[PDB]
């Protein structure tokens, strides 16, 4: 599932902005 | 749209008096004991506050400022104090005071003690489509407020909305916030919520809040951004792309709106139209929305906190001061 894909993914903490 | 009108000139004239003369050193940290640390940002600590005086409890935000010059943010540190003291509006988190010390700079702000609205997204997973529209709701007058003013806020995303005693939101952190006419070059927000102008270094301007809000309801109703990978450069060849995948229990209301927010064609887009806000305002999925109600806040909202603490842990660190001044001359308007 795409939620399950979501999960396992790296990025479903805080997610830091880049500045540059 | 007789008195709206007459609402945000009043509100442009108190933005510009304090745009034009900012508050400047309005409190000490020897005013403030602190209770806990309630985050960590790119350049420091966020840290809930009791004013030893009054009793009033606030979040302050600590920058060091070697971090920020290290990072080339001095300028959006700049931005972000000057315009947040200068705004004024019932969903964007009060800076109450600010200072600095020989080493960080503060800023003391209004506490939302219901937390982070990305804690309680993560946590149940998905909103309906309800709770998601009481939400986008408030974003939609808060960005209708802040781009009268001209100011782009660039940094929409769950992490930045906090949760009052209400149950309403607060936008918290004007880190990317920059006031400008016309159009602005800066690579700068999340992978996930950029719009593709931004990828595309071709300049942009307010259009791109419009597309991070198209981005942010997808991901309180989905539970997913629209966009998402294990890098960034994938994440932006799929903005770029133009191809959006929705859930099968998205409403058909939400699809279309989504369709026209997350819309590469600038002269397409939702809310850079001639039309502006009232495109979204009007769109059928807002139509159990009363505008003036939310503006209010009398309309019940979808969860209230209970004070006493399921917010997350951090270590408590010592504030660290150094007996020299640091980049005094970065900072001197701060
Ligand atoms: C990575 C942290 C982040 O993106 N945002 C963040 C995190 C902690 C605090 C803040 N700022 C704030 N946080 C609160 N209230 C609060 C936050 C967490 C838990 C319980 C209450 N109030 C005002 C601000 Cl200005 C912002």
């Amino acid at each position: 599932t795409t939620y399950a894909d979501f999960i396992a993914s790296g990025r479903t903490g805080r997610r830091n902005a880049i500045h540059d | 749209q007789e008195s709206v009108k007459e609402f945000l000139a009043k509100a442009k004239e108190d933005f510009l008096k304090k745009w034009e003369s900012p508050a400047q050193n309005t409190a000490h940290l020897d005013q403030f004991e602190r209770i806990r640390t309630l985050g960590t940002g790119s350049f420091g600590r966020v840290m809930l506050v009791k004013h030893k005086e009054t009793g009033n409890h606030y979040a302050m935000k600590i920058l060091d400022k070697q971090k920020v010059v290290k990072l080339k943010q001095i300028e959006h540190t700049l931005n972000e104090k000057r315009i947040q003291q200068a705004v004024n509006f019932p969903f964007l988190v009060k800076l109450e005071f600010s200072f600095k010390d020989n080493s960080n700079l503060y800023m003391v702000l209004e506490y939302a003690p219901g937390g982070e609205m990305f804690s309680h997204l993560r946590r149940i997973g998905r909103f309906s489509e309800p709770h998601a529209r009481f939400y986008a709701a408030q974003i939609v007058l808060t960005f209708e407020y802040l781009h009268s003013l001209d100011l782009i806020y660039r940094d929409l995303k769950p992490e930045n909305l906090l949760i009052d005693q209400q149950g309403y939101i607060k936008v918290a952190d004007f880190g990317f916030a920059k006031r400008v006419k016309g159009r602005t070059w800066t690579l700068c927000g999340t992978p996930e919520y950029l719009a593709p102008e931004i990828i595309l270094s071709k300049g942009y301007n307010k259009a791109v809040d419009w597309w991070a809000l198209g981005v942010l309801i997808y991901e309180m109703a989905a539970g997913y951004p629209p966009f998402f990978a294990d890098q960034p450069i994938q994440i932006y060849e799929k903005i770029v792309s133009g191809k959006v995948r929705f859930p099968s229990h998205f409403s058909s209301d939400l699809k279309d709106l989504l369709r026209n927010l997350l819309q590469v064609d600038l002269t397409k887009r939702f809310g850079n139209l001639k039309n502006g806000v009232n495109d979204i305002k009007n769109h059928k999925w807002f139509a159990t929305t009363d505008w003036i109600a939310i503006y209010q806040r009398k309309v019940e909202a979808p969860f209230i906190p209970k004070f006493k603490s399921n917010f997350d842990d951090y270590e408590e660190e010592e504030i660290r001061v150094s007996i020299n001044e640091k980049c005094g001359k970065e900072f001197s308007e701060f």
